[PDB]
Order: C-alpha cells, then sequence, then structure tokens
C-alpha cells in the first residue's frame, strides 16, 4: 500500500570506546541514531590485534 | 571471569558478586600449545627411563 519500509534486526556484539573493543550488550543507542556500516580498519583492530599467540585460519 | 553464584540461606538475595584478585595466587596448572610448538624440535637425551611406566603399577 505505497509504504516503503527496509527494517534491519541487528544484536550488539560489544562496543568500540575510544580505539579498544570491548564485549557487552550496554550503551543501548537512542533513537534516530547513525548507521556506518563496517569498514576494514576497525575489522582487523578487533580480529588481528597485534600478540606473538596468532594463528591464521582464513 | 571472576564472579560467582553466592546461592544459600546465608544471604537474603543470592547474587552473583565481582570477587577481587587473590593474593597470592595458587599454582597455575595450565599447558600453552602454541607457544611449545613455536620452539624449535625438542631433543631428548634417550636416558630412557620408562620405568616410571612399568614399575607404577601397584
Amino acid at each position: 500500500k505505497d509504504e516503503d519500509i527496509f527494517i534491519l534486526t541487528v544484536q550488539p556484539v560489544g562496543i568500540f570506546k575510544g580505539e579498544e573493543f570491548f564485549q557487552g550488550n550496554s550503551m543501548l543507542p537512542s533513537p534516530t541514531e547513525p548507521v556506518f556500516l563496517v569498514e576494514d580498519d576497525i575489522l582487523n583492530k578487533i580480529f588481528s590485534n597485534e600478540k606473538t599467540k596468532i594463528f591464521h585460519l582464513g | 571471569a571472576g564472579e560467582c553464584l553466592v546461592v544459600g540461606d546465608s544471604t537474603p538475595i543470592p547474587s552473583i558478586v565481582k570477587l577481587e584478585l587473590p593474593n597470592p595466587e595458587p599454582r597455575s596448572q595450565s599447558i600453552k600449545f602454541h607457544k611449545k610448538w613455536s620452539e624449535s624440535w625438542r631433543t631428548p637425551s634417550f636416558e630412557e627411563v620408562i620405568m616410571r611406566w612399568r614399575k607404577e603399577n601397584g
């Protein structure tokens, strides 16, 4: 009935306070708040990190 | 991590508590796999004391 609706259901898995990633389901964002996709710059910091004990698996 | 369920008759509300870090901390029976593998091959001289396996039968 001429009603363009595009609704996504997402679940928080962490926070990016500062420049480091913390886990936890807290700090609910207020309504009318931007969503900005994800860039590889923050994904690398979450996953690769920097430590001797690493193991590549894809 | 570091929190426990204190459920019993000695509390009015059984709750989860943020226990502080013990001092001094006990012995940790943990073996880390990759760092030991990261070193070169362990070359054991063969004193061949399998009497560990043998004589410890009773």
